[PDB]
This record gives structure tokens, C-alpha cells and sequence, in this order.
């Protein structure tokens, strides 16, 4: 808690993606939980 | 080389480690506690910043025998320049209360860290002195009057406690007292102007005593204070002059503005006591009303 | 002591943190609503004990 | 490296004596206090 | 996880940028050396190539070399990983989003 | 089972509080480091007598934020003056952050539980305390093995339990998964509160001393004016002020910010000043001549 | 004492056997355990729900809950609270398990016989883990033979210079807090001073839980003596001694000494409170409170009412007001006018020993005025304030029906309420736990007798039971002292032929079920 | 003790509206927009515009 809106620019294959968040800086993380990239797909707004 | 030490303000970080110092090396008994003072120097203000202990002794047999380590001076110079290099060797603390001849060789020591003169930082740790904490004298050396030598001797140089805004938070995070002495209210300061009182009156007790035991039990004439006296006698107020009349109408100006002042607050209070007898008076009818709304409860049940 | 107290009291206010403001965009599956918050970006936040 | 930085703004407008609306180059105005090291003689609205 | 993406918009190599300036002149150093020929206060300094990255929100640093990748592989105008605070070059990420957007 | 695992009561000294702020505050905007210096008795009872700062370092507080040619040099010097005490922690600031252990910090702290393991980690903000009980907490781990098992609470028996706190935030975070927070207790004795109410002894010549009367007049004539000026604000209020409810008169006749009050305070603060300048006025001419 | 003497003095005129043994007090201790064993009303869905909302996962939790049963199943040995709370128990760590065993000296307090064997296994010597257990049984048998057993003051007598030649090792020091404990309630009033030699060791070891401990142990032995050897050495020891929690100890433990020595006790109290510890005018507020007790002195009222107001900290404060109620401990209708300005209070300190005063002063039979007064401090949001509150109410209204009196069944309700939810804080949790437990405590039979009233006169160990009561924020278990406050109320007809109890029936002019049991707290098989 | 948090150094803001008379709305200098508790004894009789 809180959980801030993302967006997932891409996925890279190694179980990690690239991401834009509304602030100004942009991340790279990691995909986790039940929510995986197969379940995801690039431009769908994600939960960080 | 400069003489300028004319005023000198304190830390209060200064006093509270001269307090934890001497208890850390459990000196006592007319022994001391030798440190360092640091903070900024060659200037018109000194700024006493920081002090710490050094390796010292002190003999009670020969008062020219004590012990000081010199390499530990040169290291902890070394260290202190890296935390801050505003921070610099200044002088020496003593611990007193009492300033001895044997406390100027020690002076002539700290004279070959620092350019200007030494302060020697007199901080009274027995708290014998309800004033003065905190004592400053600068060695100077000069020519003393009629027909004396040259003397080498420790001169007073004005000193007050200010304190660093840095160190401020603390110091009122810590003062968690009513504060008898503050400069508050009405209460305070009456408090104060007795105390101010015996105070000048006491300080005034010293120069009487003086004075005999310099033609009694033969004192050295220091001329010097006598000078200062000179001044004293010529700086009395002299009754009947245009200038005490004067200010005896000016006690009247003074009362006349309050003597106004005193019946506006005389209206206010009565403001204050109208104000309740209206509220009292709605009170009464109040009252009066539950007395008759009770039957009006009462026959509810009945009915229903 | 009414008066010492109310002037102590506000001052506890200040010393505790700010606060921000936001408009609920909708109600999410969790129990958190999507805010978003005015001058800001949008945080999803869990619901107060009176709301 | 003990001396340390320090920020730039512009007098905005004189509030008071001991009180200046200046405006800070990193960003958000401020009401500072005077020094008694800066003269209010020196102080005036418009100078850097 | 979190590297702030930032990307090379310089290489500044390391023996030309003039890091040390005691005895160096901003030119160059040596163009292989800073403070190699400076072993008479013991400092040290060489590294080659060690960028010049621009954040997005638009703030420049020089930052490290690959800690966990060669300075090879590390080029101008391929987007990188950095500390949150500590930025210095841990994991490279690809140069931009064009594989596959050319291809087509 | 094992260690107690309850929280120390810290007691920093005055002489170490006032050390700290007068490092953080010149340092600002940076991090500081710094060793805490002390005696560990009881079960539960650290007092920090003294501390000493660690040189400013270039890449910050860290886990080599401690060089060991300053540490062994510093306490050397401690030792050679009686001063000496053994380190029980570590300060470190954040200099525009609350308290609050970041990564880095904690992983600090790692290596300081290792030396002694009831050590302290203090968080000192050196701008952001006025008060100056505000923004210093002490944080101390509380076992690994004790979180995983959920055997993690047990530094509410043998306290108070008058517990101080505030922010989610990073504190939050880094109390449940590693440490524990207490307040700071402050020790002193009469001598260092003695020292501190002395300002010399011009705090009580001042009382005696007496300003120009070019400004008392001034203030007086001033004083004046602003009650009748106060005294016809006051007239509005009791214009008529007899209708309904006692709240809607204080916003339309101005109760709120009320004029009665004004001018209680306007004259007294004048009275009672008058009564002070008379009273030495008349203290000086006895005493004197 | 009385007593002590009185025996001697008869088998050495020559008397009776039996006149000798009731003095003894061998009789008396065996009437009111059979009343406790005939009419007790357990509540097991107390305990489940207790247990349930108020976890032993949580150490705060672990001891409220603790502390409650003890009191509820009080005066006769029972398996209620073992059985019901065995996971429970098994749960607790650190000094929440401390509490615990001491816990059963509450349950099996009296029935002699039965004594010894009953802490047996839980002993020194029967117990190989857990230093706790091994601490918590000698506390726990010193409270069951509390001002009775000279004979069980001798085996802790035996463990003390066993374990006072050691220090360096933590499980000897949590071992010789329970024992140093133990003996003081064992020797209460006895005034022996071997028993103070043996416990000064205790204190001299400077250990940081038994020399509290040992303060504590040594005042309730010479409580009420004046003697000047004891004195010196306590108010010596706490300049000396710069641990906190043995400093404060003393003071209470010196407040203890200096019971019932009036004016002659005046000198002492000076001195304690232009200390300038904290610790040590906390412990001068009961000073004034135990010298003047019950009695009218102008002294006494003026100086604390002086130390609760002007002091520059807030402990000082709060345990002024407490005192002040045992001044006014006769006078017990008196206190909720004075102490209104201390709950209208803008320190929450203040505020906290306000409700505690009350909570003592009007203990010993109902007061509805100071209900009124505690009405306000109930829903005060300073969770200190909360905790107090709900404590004090019980203490007050005690073991009276939900019927007799309607503010018995809200001040019921809220202490559940507030039990069932769990955005509610730690203390404010504690404090509605605990006071459940002392309305519902001994079986619902028991009330808090101030004084006995075929005389009219003081009971000498009440008092001393609730300042250690009142003391529980910076030493959890010192709430099991409530113990000697509690007197179970009962007429028991007696033959003064065979000394046997006779069933008969009396006339009772009464209401038919105004004064029968309270009602059950049960129900969550509704859903 | 509200003096010194009265006094310098302050941040500039800007009074939107009320929400409340001892909580407001307001917009700082920084760039956040932060709901604000009121000091009492203020001048609201200016302060609402």
C-alpha cells in the first residue's frame, strides 16, 4: 500500500520487463506475482 | 600577532564539556583540568566553539612543575581540520577558580600553535559563582606604572554567553524550567529588580574591602582600578539640577499613561461580569421549564 | 487549562505530516479505490476506517 | 569540501527589516531571516 | 531492481577527461594515464571510457563503468541501468526499442 | 528464548546532544557518520556519555563510512585522557529525511550488531529539529531468527510501553522486517542546567539598566493611540450584537479575532512595562545618591 | 504483629489449643477457600474469547490476558485457565511466560495443604527449561503463603544466598527476582532482619531485575517498622546505584518501610522530593501517602497537591494523584471534587493517575459520583487515559449485578466492546482485559474491602496490595499484588463446640435476585 | 513554543479555500498541491478569499 500505476512498455526474456511510470524517470523491474508476461502483453497499464 | 580579544562569546558546549572533563579524569583538590579551546581567532570577536582534555598534571608540591604533552597537541590539530577547519587552536581552558603567576609559563606554550595572544578560559566547575561561569583573561605584556617593571600579566577581557544556532536546539530542548530569571511578565521582573539588587550591591561590597587592604595590610596600588573610581565619583547624579526635576515629572508622564490604561481594563472586566448575569438570568427560565415538561412526559406514559 | 492546552494541540498538528487530496476515479477489486491525485499521479489507496 | 555550497535567488520584495521574499533558482519562493553578518543597508528589492 | 534507465549521450574516455588537475592539464593526461606518472601522494585513477549518461528527468552525471558487464559492450547511444542514488553502470539495456520495428 | 530482545532506553547526555546537532547543521546539505561512545549495564540500559564525529566521507554513509586510521587514532586520543568509553553504536544523518534506517543503513547496522549486539543506530536531522526532541529516534535489531518464527515482538515487556511514533512510509517498512523503535531519554544534572541559565552577569544588570527615555515614550504614545483605535473596533462589536445564537455574532460583529481581548492584552503589556521603568527609575536615585 | 505477640503470650500464660491456632490463622484461611470451593461460577467463553482476540503470539497481549484469569479464578486451585490456555501458554516467550507461572500463585492462593505440591513441578530441581518457569514458580509461591507460611520463608532463604553469589550468568538473576520477590510476601509484617541481610546481598549485586526485586522484598518485610538502620541504606544506595529501575524500587520500597510513622516520617519525605531523580519523588508521593493514610493531616494533603501541579516531569505527576486518594482513603466520598481539575487536565499523565485515585479511593463499596467523574476519562483519546479508566470502574463497583446498579452492565458491555474490535490500541486492550477480570475475579463472591467494618480500622495489607497494583507501566507483573486487596464477603456460621461449619438458613430481608450472580458473556454460535 | 514555527524560515503557499476552519486547501511554491491545518488565532476574516 499504495500501489502506484505503471505501464508496461515492453518485456524482456529473463522474467523482467521495462517500464514507464507517470512520474518522470522510467525503471527497469522485475515481473512478479500471479501476473506473469504471458498473462501480461506490452501496453496494458500495470500495478508497481 | 594581533591584541584583539575585546569581546569574547561562548558556546554553551564550552561549559557543559569543562563540566564532563575534569569528572573524566577525576582531577580535585586544587588540581585542575588542562584543555584545548578551539574555535576562531586574530579577530575583534572570539568565538569559543569546541574545547577537549590533553594529558595534563598538575603538582601541589611546586607549582611549576605540571606535565603536558606536547605530541598530542600536533596530532589532534591533524583530526580536528578534517570535522571542521573553521575549528583552530585559540587557547587553553583552566579550570580555576583560582589564576596563579605559574599559569603564564603554561601560556608562553600555546603561544607556538596560535598567532595571536592565548585566551586562557577561566570555567569555573565547583559552581562556587551564581554569576560569572565563565572568566576570560589574555596574557599581554607591558610596561606596568610608578617605577614597576615590565610585567607579563593577565588582563580581563570583556566575555558573554551567546551561543551558536546550532547549538540553540538543544539548549532549548534541555531548559525544560519555569525559568526564574528569563525576562517574562509582570511577576518575573519584579522577581528580578530585588535580585538586581543585592546583586550590584554585593559587587560594590568588593571594592570597600579592597580599599583598606591596600593601606592596612599593604596591597600593591594597582592604578588602574583606582582610575576607573575616579570616573565613579564623577558620573553621580547631583541633586538640583535641572535634569533630576526633570525626571520626576517624567515618573508623572509615565503613571498619567497609566492610570488610562487601568480604567479601560476596569470596563472590560465589567464587560465580563455583565455578560455572565445575562447568561444566568436565561438560566433561571431554563430551569423553570423542566419543572413544567415533566408532566408532559408523565402523561405520555399514561396515554400510551 | 483550556487555553493551554488548545495552543499546545495545534502545534501538534503542524509537527505531524501534510496531507494531499485527490478525487476518486473509481472502485478497484481489493478494497482500494484508483485516485487521482490532483497535482500528482494517480495512487491506488486502501479505504479509512469511517469510509 | 567544510565550507560548503550556497543558493542563489533575488530579492522579490521586501517583507520586513529582518524578513525577504526571495525566490529561489531551485525552484520555490521562501521568507528568509537577515544575518547579522549582511547589512539591511545592502538589502533591497531587485538585488541578486 | 529499480535501475533508473538513463542512456550515453557522450563516451568521455577516462585518461582524456583530466580527473586529476593538480599536475594535469584539462586537455588530456596522458590519453592511457591520469595519475600513473602521480605515485608520490598515492592516488589512482585510469579507467577507460566512462560515459557521460542523461536521466530522464534530464540530469547529467559521469557514471561507472559495467560492474557486471566489459566496457565493450557498453557503447554510445545504447540505453543503460543505473543505481537509484549510487549511478553506476550495473546492467546495459539494449540500444532503444529498434530490433524488430526495422525488420518489418 | 536466547537474548532478552527488548529495546534499550537510550540515554544521551546533554554534552552529546548538543555534539551532534553542531556536526549535522554545518554539514547540511550531506550525510554525516560518526561513533557512539558509552557504557552498556543492565539488560535494557544503554547510556551514551559522549561521541566523537567521523570526518565527512565522498561517496557517504556506508559500510566503509568508517575509515580505521581515523576510528583507531580517535579512540587512541580518548585513552590518553581517561575519556575513553567503548562504541555501542553509530550515528549517521539524513539530512533532509526523517529517522529512518535506508538499505545501506541497515545493512550498517549488520556489521555494528557483530562488535556489540545491542547496539544503536540514530538518526539525527540536524534543521529539522526546533524542538530538539523531534526528529531523533534510536533503532536497534531485534533478532533474524525472531522474525522468521514470528517470535519478533517482545520489546513491549520491560518498558513504559509509552510508545512514540509516526509515518508509514520507509519506517514503517523497516520496522517490521528488521528493527525497533524507542524514544530518547535525556539525562542531565543540575550542574550542566546551571551552566546553561547563566548568560554572565550582565542577564541581571541589564534590570537595573535603563534605555533611552526617547524610546519609552515612543512606545507609550503608540500604545495609546492603537487603544482608541482598538476602543472603536470594540464599539462595532456592541453595535447592537443581541441577535440569535452565539456563533453567527462572532463571525458578522468580528468575535472571532475579538476586539475585547485586543484590547486587554494592549493595555496591560504597557502597564505592567511602565510599572518596571518607575520602580528602577526610583531604585536608581535612592541607591545611587 | 498483634497477632505474633498475642500467641506468645498466651501459650506462655497457658490457654487453650484452640484460641492459639485461630491467632494463627490457620482457620480463617481454611473458611474462606471452602466458600471459594462451594460457590465458585467459572466462565470458560470468558477465556476463549479473551485468548482469541488478544493472542499470546503478541507479548503485550500475552500479558493482559494472563494477569485477567489469574484474578478470575482466584482463592482455589483450578484447571480452568491450565486446560483452556494450554496452546496459549505454550505460546509465550521472554517475561509474558514469567508472568504466567506466576499466574497460578494467584489461582491457588491459600489451600496450605495443597501448596507446595501444587508449584512443585514448575520448582528449581523439577524444571530443567526455561529460566522463567523456574523464576515465575517462587514468585508464585510466595504469593499463596502471603503473610501466612515461617516456614516458607526459609527454602527461599536457602535459594537467595544460593543465587546472590552469582550475577554474571542471566539465568541466575531471572531466577533470584522471583524468589526475592516471593519472600517479602512471605515474610510481610514479620520485621525479621535476617531476612533483610539476606536480600541486601540481593540489591548490593547491582543485577537489573532482582535488586528492583529486592527493594521491593525488604520494605514489605519491614513495613511499617521506622527502623533507622534501613533508612539510611535504601536513599544512600540510590545516589550510589544509577539503574534505573533499582532506584525506583527503593523509593516505593522506602514508602513502604515508613508506613503508618505520620510526622515522624516527615523528615524522610523531605529530603525525597528536593532529589533531583525522578525516580526518587515518585516514590516521595507515596511516602506522603503511606506515613498519613486514612488520616486526616494538613501536611499531607497541601504537599501533594503541591508535587502534582509544579514538577517539571510527568511520572511525578501522575503517582501525586494516586497518592492523594490513599490520604483520602477514608474520607472516600471527598475525592471526586478535589481531582475534577485533574481530570479537566491538559497532561495526559495528569489524567491517568486521576483515574487510578478514584479507582482505589472509592474501592472498597460503590460511588456514583465518581463513575460520573470517570465517564469523561473512559472515552478520552490518550490510550494511557483509556487503559486507567477501565481498570478503575471494576475496582469501585466490584462484584455487584448488572441489575443491582445499571452502570455495572455498560461498564460491562464496554470492556467486551472494545476486546471484539482490533483497530483499538495495545493499552487501551490491557486495560479492558484486566478490568474484566477484576469485576469478575474469585468466583463472583469477592469484593475489595478497604477496611474491616466491626471495627472500623485499616487492614494493613490492602494498602500495601494496591500500590504495587498501581504500578504496573515499567514492570509488567506487580498487578498480581491485588491479591491482598480482595476479601471474599461471606457470613459463615461456625460451632464453638466442634469448630465445624453448620448449614442452616437465615432470614434476609432483600430482593429475590437483585443480588443473585451476574449473567453470561458468551455467544458467537447465533451466526 | 508556536512562535518559532510562526516565525522564518517559511515556504510561500497559497490560500485556495477552506475545508473546514482548521483544515484548508492550499497550493505551494514547490509545486504540491497539500491540504493544511490552521493555526488558531489567525486572521480568517481575510483568509477565506
Amino acid at each position: 500500500n499504495p500501489l502506484s500505476i505503471g505501464t508496461l512498455e515492453e518485456i524482456i526474456d529473463d522474467d523482467h520487463a521495462i517500464v514507464t511510470s507517470p512520474t518522470m524517470p522510467d525503471y527497469y523491474v522485475s515481473i512478479l506475482s500471479f501476473v506473469d508476461k504471458e498473462l501480461l502483453e506490452p501496453g496494458c497499464s500495470v500495478l508497481l | 600577532m594581533s591584541l584583539q580579544h575585546e569581546k569574547v562569546t561562548i558556546a554553551p558546549l564550552v561549559l557543559l564539556s569543562a563540566l564532563d572533563h575534569y569528572e573524566r579524569t577525576q582531577t580535585k583538590e586544587n588540581k585542575r583540568c588542562v584543555g584545548v579551546i578551539l574555535g576562531d581567532a586574530n579577530s575583534s570577536t572570539i568565538r569559543v566553539t569546541n574545547s577537549f582534555a590533553l594529558p595534563f598534571e598538575e603538582d601541589e608540591k611546586n607549582s611549576d612543575v605540571w606535565f603536558l604533552d606536547h605530541n598530542y597537541i600536533e596530532n589532534m590539530n591533524e583530526m580536528c581540520k578534517k570535522i571542521n577547519a573553521k575549528e583552530k587552536l585559540i587557547g587553553w581552558y583552566h579550570s580555576g577558580p583560582k589564576l596563579r603567576a605559574s599559569d603564564l609559563k603554561i601560556n608562553e606554550l600555546f603561544k607556538k600553535y596560535t598567532q595571536n595572544n592565548p585566551l586562557l578560559l577561566i570555567v569555573d566547575v565547583k559552581q562556587q559563582g551564581v554569576g560569572l561561569p565563565t572568566d576570560a583573561y589574555v596574557a599581554i605584556e607591558q610596561v606596568k606604572d610608578d617605577g614597576t617593571s615590565t610585567e607579563k600579566t593577565f588582563l580581563h577581557l570583556p566575555c558573554t554567553i551567546e551561543a551558536e544556532e546550532a547549538e540553540e536546539i538543544g539548549v532549548e530542548h534541555l531548559l525544560r524550567d519555569v525559568r526564574d530569571q528569563a525576562a517574562g511578565g509582570l511577576s518575573i521582573r519584579l522577581t528580578n529588580q530585588l535580585k538586581s539588587l543585592k546583586g550590584l550591591q554585593s559587587k560594590l561590597k568588593d571594592v570597600v574591602e579592597y580599599l583598606d587592604k591596600v593601606i592596612n595590610k599593604e596591597l600593591p596600588i594597582n592604578h588602574t582600578i583606582l582610575g576607573k573610581l575616579q570616573d565613579v565619583f564623577n558620573l553621580l547624579p547631583n541633586l538640583g539640577t535641572p535634569d533630576d526635576d526633570e525626571i520626576d515629572v517624567e515618573n508623572h508622564d509615565r503613571i498619567n499613561i497609566s492610570n488610562n490604561l487601568q480604567k479601560a481594563l476596569t470596563v472590560k472586566t465589567n464587560d465580563e461580569l455583565m455578560v455572565i448575569y445575562i447568561s444566568n438570568l436565561v438560566r433561571s427560565i431554563i430551569a423553570f421549564d423542566d419543572l413544567i415538561e415533566n408532566k408532559i412526559q408523565n402523561k405520555k406514559i399514561q396515554e400510551q | 487549562n483550556d487555553k493551554v492546552r488548545f495552543i499546545k494541540d495545534e502545534l501538534r498538528l503542524l509537527q505531524e505530516p501534510g496531507s494531499y487530496v485527490g478525487e476518486v476515479i473509481k472502485i478497484v477489486s481489493d478494497k482500494k479505490v484508483l485516485v487521482k491525485v490532483q497535482p500528482e499521479g494517480k495512487y491506488i489507496v486502501d479505504v479509512a476506517k469511517d469510509i | 569540501l567544510q565550507s560548503i555550497g550556497q543558493l542563489i535567488g533575488e530579492v522579490m520584495k521586501e517583507l520586513s527589516e529582518e524578513k525577504y521574499i526571495v525566490k529561489a533558482s531551485s525552484g520555490p519562493r521562501y521568507i528568509v531571516g537577515v544575518r547579522n553578518s549582511v547589512d539591511r543597508s545592502k538589502l533591497k528589492k531587485g538585488v541578486r | 531492481h529499480p535501475l533508473q534507465v538513463a542512456r550515453c549521450t557522450k563516451i568521455i574516455k577516462g585518461n582524456g577527461e583530466s580527473d586529476e588537475t593538480t599536475t594535469d592539464n584539462n586537455n588530456s593526461g596522458n590519453s592511457n594515464s591520469n595519475s600513473n606518472q602521480q605515485s608520490t601522494d598515492a592516488d589512482e585513477d585510469d579507467e577507460d571510457a566512462k560515459y557521460v549518461i542523461n536521466l530522464k528527468q534530464i540530469a547529467k552525471f559521469v557514471v561507472g563503468l559495467g560492474e557486471r558487464v566489459s566496457p565493450t559492450d557498453i557503447e554510445e547511444g545504447m540505453r543503460v541501468g543505473v543505481d537509484r542514488s549510487k549511478y553506476n553502470i550495473e546492467l546495459p539495456l539494449p540500444p532503444r526499442i529498434d530490433p524488430s520495428v526495422t525488420m518489418m | 528464548t536466547g537474548r532478552d530482545d527488548t529495546k534499550e532506553t537510550v540515554y544521551i547526555s546533554s554534552i552529546a546532544l548538543l555534539k551532534m546537532l553542531k556536526h549535522g547543521r554545518a554539514g547540511v546539505p550531506m550525510e554525516v557518520m560518526g561513533l557512539m561512545l558509552g557504557e552498556f549495564v543492565d539488560d535494557y540500559t544503554v547510556n551514551v556519555v559522549d561521541v566523537f564525529a567521523m570526518p565527512q566521507s565522498g561517496t557517504g554513509v556506508s559500510v566503509e563510512a568508517v575509515d580505521d586510521v581515523f576510528q583507531a587514532k580517535m579512540m587512541d586520543m580518548l585513552k590518553q585522557t581517561g575519556r575513553d568509553q567503548m562504541v555501542v553504536g553509530w550515528y549517521h544523518s539524513h539530512p533532509g529525511f526523517g529517522c529512518w534506517l535506508s538499505s545501506v543503513d541497515v545493512n550498517t547496522q549488520k556489521s555494528f550488531e557483530q562488535l556489540n549486539s545491542r547496539a544503536v543506530a540514530v538518526v539525527v536531522d540536524p534543521i529539522q529539529s526546533v524542538k530538539g526532541k523531534v526528529v531523533i529516534d534510536a533503532f536497534r535489531l531485534i533478532d533474524t531468527g525472531a522474525l522468521i518464527n514470528n517470535l519478533e515482538p517482545r520489546q513491549t515487556t520491560s518498558n513504559t510501553g509509552l510508545l512514540n511514533k509516526a509515518n508509514i512510509q520507509a519506517l514503517i517498512h523497516g520496522l517490521n522486517r528488521h528493527y525497533y523503535s524507542l524514544n530518547i531519554d535525556y539525562h542531565k544534572t543540575a550542574k550542566e542546567t546551571k551552566m546553561l541559565m547563566n548568560l554572565h552577569k550582565e542577564q541581571w544588570q541589564s534590570g537595573l539598566k535603563m534605555y533611552d527615555y526617547e524610546e519609552k515614550e515612543e512606545s507609550n504614545l503608540a500604545a495609546t493611540k492603537s487603544m482608541v483605535k482598538i476602543a472603536e473596533q470594540y464599539s462595532k462589536r456592541i453595535e447592537e450584537e443581541k441577535e440569535l445564537t452565539e456563533e453567527e455574532l462572532k463571525t458578522r460583529y468580528v468575535g472571532r479575532q475579538d476586539p475585547k481581548k485586543h484590547l486587554s492584552e494592549t493595555a496591560d503589556e504597557t502597564l505592567e512595562n511602565n510599572i518596571v521603568s518607575v520602580l528602577t527609575a526610583g531604585v536608581n536615585s535612592v541607591a545611587i545618591k | 504483629q498483634l497477632l505474633e505477640i498475642l500467641v506468645t503470650e498466651l501459650t506462655a500464660q497457658g490457654y487453650d489449643p484452640a484460641l492459639l491456632n485461630i491467632l494463627s490463622g490457620l482457620p480463617t484461611c481454611d473458611y474462606y477457600n471452602t466458600f471459594l470451593l462451594n460457590n465458585k461460577n467459572i466462565d470458560i467463553g470468558l477465556l476463549n474469547k479473551s485468548k482469541s482476540s488478544l493472542d499470546g503470539k503478541f507479548s503485550l497481549f500475552h500479558t493482559a490476558v494472563s494477569v485477567a484469569n489469574g484474578f478470575m479464578h482466584a482463592g482455589t486451585t483450578d484447571n480452568s485457565f491450565i486446560k483452556a490456555n494450554l496452546p496459549w501458554l505454550g505460546k509465550a516467550q521472554n517475561w509474558a511466560k514469567f508472568t504466567a507461572t506466576a499466574s497460578l500463585g494467584v489461582i491457588h492462593k491459600g489451600n496450605l495443604l495443597e501448596g507446595k505440591k501444587v508449584m512443585a513441578p514448575y520448582l528449581p530441581g523439577s524444571r530443567a527449561s526455561s529460566r522463567f518457569i523456574k523464576g515465575g514458580s517462587l514468585y508464585g509461591l510466595g504469593l499463596i503463603y502471603a503473610g501466612f507460611g515461617r516456614d516458607t520463608t526459609d527454602y527461599l532463604k536457602n535459594i537467595i544466598v544460593e543465587n546472590s553469589g552469582t550475577s554474571g550468568d542471566e539465568d541466575v538473576d531471572v531466577l533470584l527476582h522471583g524468589a526475592s520477590l516471593g519472600i517479602g510476601l512471605a515474610a510481610m509484617g514479620s520485621a525479621n532482619i535476617e531476612v533483610y541481610e539476606a536480600l541486601k546481598e540481593v540489591l548490593y549485586n547491582d543485577s537489573a531485575t532482582s535488586g528492583e526485586a529486592a527493594a521491593l522484598g525488604m520494605g514489605l518485610c519491614m513495613l511499617g517498622t521506622g527502623k533507622p538502620e534501613a533508612i539510611h541504606d535504601m536513599f544512600t544506595y540510590s545516589q550510589e546505584t544509577q539503574h534505573g529501575n533499582i532506584t525506583r524500587g527503593l523509593a516505593v520500597g522506602l514508602a513502604l518501610i515508613n508506613y503508618g510513622r505520620q510526622e515522624l516520617a516527615d523528615d524522610l519525605i523531605t529530603k525525597m522530593l528536593a532529589s533531583d531523580e525522578s525516580l526518587l519523588r515518585y516514590g516521595g508521593a507515596f511516602t506522603i501517602a503511606l506515613a498519613y493514610a486514612g488520616t486526616g493531616n494538613n501536611s499531607a494533603v497541601k504537599r501533594l497537591l503541591h508535587v502534582a501541579v509544579s514538577d517539571s516531569n510527568d511520572d511525578v505527576r501522575r503517582a501525586a494523584v494516586i497518592a492523594l486518594g490513599f490520604v483520602l482513603l477514608r474520607d472516600y466520598t471527598t475525592v471526586p471534587r478535589i481531582v475534577q481539575l485533574l481530570s479537566k487536565s491538559h497532561n495526559a499523565h495528569v489524567r491517568c493517575g486521576t483515574a487510578f485515585a478514584l479507582g482505589i479511593a472509592c474501592a472498597g463499596k460503590g460511588l456514583q459520583s465518581a463513575i460520573d467523574v470517570l465517564d469523561p476519562l473512559t472515552k478520552d483519546p490518550v490510550d494511557f487515559v483509556r487503559q486507567a479508566a477501565m481498570i478503575a470502574l471494576s475496582m469501585i463497583l466490584i462484584q455487584q449485578t448488572e441489575k443491582l446498579n445499571p452502570q455495572v452492565a455498560d461498564i460491562n458491555k464496554n470492556f467486551l466492546s472494545v476486546i471484539t474490535n482490533k483497530h483499538q490500541e495495545g493499552l487501551a486492550k490491557f486495560g479492558a482485559c484486566v478490568a474484566q477480570g477484576i469485576m469478575n475475579a474469585g468466583g463472583r463472591n469477592v469484593t475489595i474491602q478497604l477496611e474491616n467494618a466491626d471495627t472500623g480500622t485499616l487492614d494493613t495489607k490492602s494498602v500495601v496490595g494496591l500500590v504495587m497494583f498501581s504500578q504496573f507501566w515499567y514492570w509488567f507483573p506487580l498487578a498480581h499484588f491485588l491479591s491482598l486487596s480482595f476479601t471474599p464477603t461471606t457470613v459463615i456460621g461456625i460451632r464453638g463446640s466442634d469448630q465445624a461449619i453448620p448449614k442452616f438458613q437465615m432470614n434476609c430481608y432483600a430482593k429475590e435476585d437483585a443480588f443473585s450472580y451476574p449473567r453470561m458473556y458468551e455467544e458467537a454460535s447465533g451466526k | 513554543e508556536v512562535k518559532r514555527i510562526q516565525s522564518v524560515p517559511l515556504v510561500i503557499g497559497q490560500f485556495l479555500e477552506p475545508i473546514d476552519q482548521n483544515t484548508g486547501i492550499v497550493s505551494s511554491t514547490t509545486g504540491m498541491s497539500y491540504v493544511v491545518r490552521i493555526l488558531s488565532t489567525l486572521d480568517r476574516e481575510l483568509l477565506k478569499p
